[PDB]
């Protein structure tokens, strides 16, 4: 009742989830149950959009096989799904980042990432750009530069 | 959760585990079939090998064909894979190693042909364009070579009458239940260091020793493709022994899982059911 | 389960303290007093016995509810009654692998006693092994003759609607499937068999079955081979 | 008598000492006994008749070559099955099969010997069958 | 509490679910749980009631290899399941038919069927006299006659 | 609730096998699935919990090659684990013991071992010190000089 009673008194939900933090996707934020009054085109411009959606259908099939990715593994997918999990689990580790804060903890210095950077770097992804790529490269960096700048030693 | 929905899913991953740990066993049984139906095959085919190299001891300026390299025009390409899936990464890899190879040697397609045996590399190959010639599906688990006799003689035919000047076997090579490595391996022409060393001795030929040897040699040439095809299920059915015993793993992690959910709800809906009733008395009073 | 919904009625309106699912603390104590009751009678005080067979309606399978885990408790034993087996045609539909009785071999005859150890052996073995049961031919000798052996017993344990069989008739029906005399015979001709066998042993071969009334044992066994060899010769599969 | 194996590429079919082999070769027929001189010949598709004392018999055997040694006789071939393991109904479809394609069809075509191999194979297995 | 207390006063129960009122359905009435005390052979006769049965014992297999289905695929298991699978989802939407009363929800005529009519219907979906018409035949209709002639309109 | 405030006092299990008990292995107190919280150096000697620790280990390795052996046959062994199973089946029937209680089931007197003849003989079978003698000898014993003694019999 306290958290569900919460919502209505909100513009922007930040919902943090313990598997993601166990996993050491940091922020541990949930991509599909975060959401925000002002992600439209009206306010963010429509690449903006087009890439928030994008990433969060990208993100919504990969959960609806996590029944059959824990049992089966990867190996059973169409290679549709094969290139979809790839695609995600990339954007997932993209998705964490270093924190100002968090220095003490991880011992990596913290990055602030601007919103073009955002935009431009998960829309590379989505379009293929960076398939190539090994999946730890996208894990805790800043902009999709610095991840491929990660890739070369590696 | 909401219990129905948690017991409706502990029933179907402990049916799914008791599947998965069948075919485990089922795969085993035909892997160790797949072994001993080679263990035939191979003194059948050093046999063959012993006459042919008692020919070729006794012959002046001997010669064939099939023993022989030219010029190489175009390439053949026979490619194992198998009908059904749940095998791992077993017919991924050995894809993998198919595309790269032709990628790197190959420019065109005119280059070379593709004989399909197997389901999962056909719909491969032909989705993507691949001149494939030939192909063979429903091979039984523990073949004989009358079931790749047809596309194996019409490989070497290829090969006799210059249709292509080589022919190679694409399959995954059996190490371990656990371990099958990708490799391309040569059939035509014949190399003449592993043929002609076999034991030599005085054998009569009726009618003659050309007739036995012009049987004989696409008759050997037979054998290393159905050699390659018993080594290559011999990898199909150890690929699924492990991929089964994960499947079978990861069903028991789940299932502890839904049970520590469903228990968690039980309890939950206890406690919430008698704490209303009692509530609910309180009030009167 | 509606006797103690009644006790339940009367308790909460004379509002005694409710527990769970709304049932006074004395509603187990309800069923043990009146369970307790039924019993075997000494040689002392007449032999007399009174047996008792109370029911429970579960919902939804839930064993585990609280009038249901009361009275399983207090009882000797549980015939557990399921709807996927009444559905697929197993009928009466009877869960032998965790229906109890903790008298056991105690309330049987000898003969019963002794056909009965293979049969809760091979129907065990059958539904534990019954995933190898669509990968048809491609299993070993061992396990291809349980299957056929299991799924002709099941045959068998199934039975009509009002009609109960002498124990008598019910042990060379169980004495003949154990033992492989079916075995030959298709699975869809097994109940025929059974009730053709029975018609034949009744009128021909009394004095096997008048054996079994009288001393409570099995009569000689290559006697009664010879007896099941000689239907089994005039009978007609399809 | 002389040891005699009758093999396939995945199995052993017959194996025991006979007092003669009766086979079928591409020249002639052999009668392959105890102390003969060292021989490898092609078989038509044929029965291979095995006799020892009162006992003969009969494997059908297809696309098949003799070995003779006067200590071991060896028969390696696509095929062997004694009588009572041929699929005789597989068989009778096969030999229906092959016969009907056979009678449209001359010498000169690419698959002429694939379907007359194919009906010698189904017609010996029939043979074969048949003796039991 | 309330339904479960309902059962005993009642010779015959339609027992309706919503997965089939999901599905498109309707009369969306379960074929297994849904019950009768003159369903014996006394009172509809030796035919209706093995065909009944048989109906019941091809849906419920049908429900026992559904998990299995989902996880592990369709080609895994043997031809006898594979054709009972067939049958189940076409002896299904046979059950199904068109109200007079349902016609601003199906969008067409309803439909009256007769008991012999319906009993012959279902036995020749048993005996596989219609494997080779598609499941959307069977789909919506009154008569095993009606399916045969919307077999030719797909 | 009620078995996990239970649990909080408890300081060992004997676990009562019926498949132990259908095999003739009376006691039939399952080896692997019962423990024991003063089972460690400490309380016992350094030489009982080697010898149990060991017995476990044999044990556990023989019911984890049960799916092998059933299936792919001895032969699928290493040289390694052919002991092992070979020892494992002494181990099984040795932890077998006539009772004084149940001298009308077995036939036999009963006997009490003492816990360093009880040491003393799984070690020696671990050992390999009487791998050469028959699986029958090792059944329904107490110590194991009446198992050797019982060999000659054999």
């Amino acid at each position: 009742p306290a958290p569900a009673t919460t919502f209505a008194h909100l513009d922007a939900t930040t919902n943090l989830e313990r598997k993601l933090a166990e996993m050491g996707i940091y922020p541990a934020v949930d991509p599909l149950a975060s959401t925000s009054r002002i992600l439209s085109p009206a306010v963010v411009g429509e690449e903006h959009y087009r890439v928030a959606r994008g990433v969060q259908q990208v993100l919504q099939r990969y959960n609806d096989l996590q029944d059959i990715i824990a049992i089966l593994g990867m190996d059973e997918l169409s290679d549709e799904d094969k290139l979809i999990v790839a695609r995600a689990r990339k954007i997932q580790r993209f998705l964490s980042q270093p924190f100002h804060v968090a220095e003490q903890f991880t011992g990596m210095p913290g990055k602030y990432v601007p919103v073009k950077e955002t935009v431009r770097g998960f829309k590379e992804i989505l379009e293929g750009k960076h398939d190539n790529l090994p999946e730890e490269a996208f894990y805790m960096v800043g902009t999709i530069d610095e991840a491929v700048e990660k890739a070369k030693k590696l | 959760q909401g219990m129905r929905e948690i017991k409706r899913r502990i029933r179907s991953v402990k049916n799914t585990r008791q599947i998965t740990k069948a075919m485990k066993m089922v795969a085993a049984a035909k892997l160790r079939r797949a072994q001993e139906t080679a263990e035939n095959a191979r003194p059948y085919a050093d046999k063959i090998k012993e006459v042919i190299s008692s020919i070729a001891a006794g012959t002046k300026d001997f010669s064939h064909p099939m023993l022989e390299a030219r010029p190489v025009k175009k390439t053949g390409y026979m490619v194992i894979t198998s009908d059904r899936g749940l095998a791992g990464p077993y017919n991924a890899n050995i894809l993998r190693l198919v595309s790269k190879t032709i990628e790197e040697r190959h420019q065109s397609k005119d280059e070379y042909v593709i004989f399909a045996v197997g389901r999962k590399g056909r719909d491969f190959f032909k989705k993507r364009g691949y001149p494939v010639v030939e192909e063979v599906t429903g091979i039984s688990d523990t073949p004989s070579l009358t079931e790749i006799q047809d596309i194996a003689q019409s490989a070497i035919g290829m090969f006799a009458d210059e249709t292509f000047d080589k022919l190679t076997i694409f399959y995954n090579e059996f190490v371990s239940p656990i371990v099958q490595r990708p490799v391309e391996k040569q059939l035509l022409p014949l190399t003449s260091e592993e043929v002609l060393d076999g034991p030599v001795s005085a054998y009569e030929y009726e009618p003659d020793s050309e007739s036995v040897l012009e049987v004989l040699l696409p008759k050997y040439a037979e054998t290393l493709i159905y050699s390659a095809l018993l080594d290559a299920k011999a990898s199909e059915f150890g690929a699924r022994m492990t991929a089964m015993g994960n499947a079978t793993d990861n069903a028991t992690e789940m299932l502890e899982t839904l049970t520590l959910q469903f228990n968690r709800a039980r309890q939950a809906a206890i406690t919430q059911e008698i704490a209303e009733i009692v509530a609910g008395a309180n009030a009167l009073r | 389960s509606k006797q103690a919904a009644a006790y339940r009625e009367l308790s909460l309106l004379l509002r005694r303290p409710p527990g769970r699912e709304a049932y006074p603390g004395d509603v187990f104590y309800l069923h043990s007093r009146l369970l307790e009751r039924a019993a075997k009678l000494s040689d002392e005080k007449g032999g007399g016995s009174l047996t008792a067979l109370p029911f429970i309606e579960t919902q939804a399978g839930d064993v585990s509810a609280y009038i249901p885990t009361n009275v399983i408790s207090i009882t000797d034993g549980q015939i557990f009654l399921e709807s996927d087996l009444f559905y697929s045609g197993v009928r009466p539909a009877v869960n032998v692998g965790i229906s109890v009785s903790r008298v056991g071999g105690a309330a049987q005859i000898k003969a019963m006693k002794k056909v009965a150890g293979t049969l809760r052996l091979d129907l065990a073995q059958y539904r534990e092994l019954q995933a190898f049961a669509q990968f048809g031919s491609d299993l070993d000798k061992a396990t291809q003759a349980k299957l056929n052996r299991g799924e002709r017993t099941v045959e068998i344990l199934k039975q009509d609607e009002h009609k109960p069989m002498p124990v008598e008739e019910q042990v060379i029906s169980i004495y003949a499937v154990t033992n492989g005399f079916m075995d030959d015979i298709p699975v869809e001709d097994v109940r025929r068999f059974e009730e053709e066998l029975l018609s034949f042993m009744r009128a021909n071969k009394d004095s096997l079955l008048d054996h079994i009334r009288q001393t409570g044992e099995l009569p000689d066994t290559k006697e009664l081979d010879a007896a099941i060899e000689e239907f089994k010769k005039g009978f007609t599969p399809s | 008598t002389v040891q005699v194996d009758i093999v396939t590429p995945e199995r052993k079919v017959f194996q025991g000492e006979a007092d003669i082999v009766i086979a079928r070769g591409v020249e002639g027929e052999l009668g392959v006994m105890a102390g003969h001189i060292p021989l490898v010949t092609p078989l038509k598709t044929a029965p291979v008749r095995i006799k020892q004392g009162d006992k003969e018999t009969l494997i059908a055997v297809s696309g098949g070559f003799l070995e003779v040694r006067p200590d071991k006789v060896n028969i390696l071939a696509d095929t062997a099955e004694l009588p009572e393991e041929i699929a005789v109904e597989a068989a009778k479809k096969a030999k229906a099969r092959h016969e009907t394609i056979l009678k449209r069809l001359d010498k000169t075509d690419k698959d002429y010997l694939r379907h007359k191999r194919a009906l010698e194979r189904a017609e010996v297995r029939l043979q074969v069958a048949n003796s039991k």
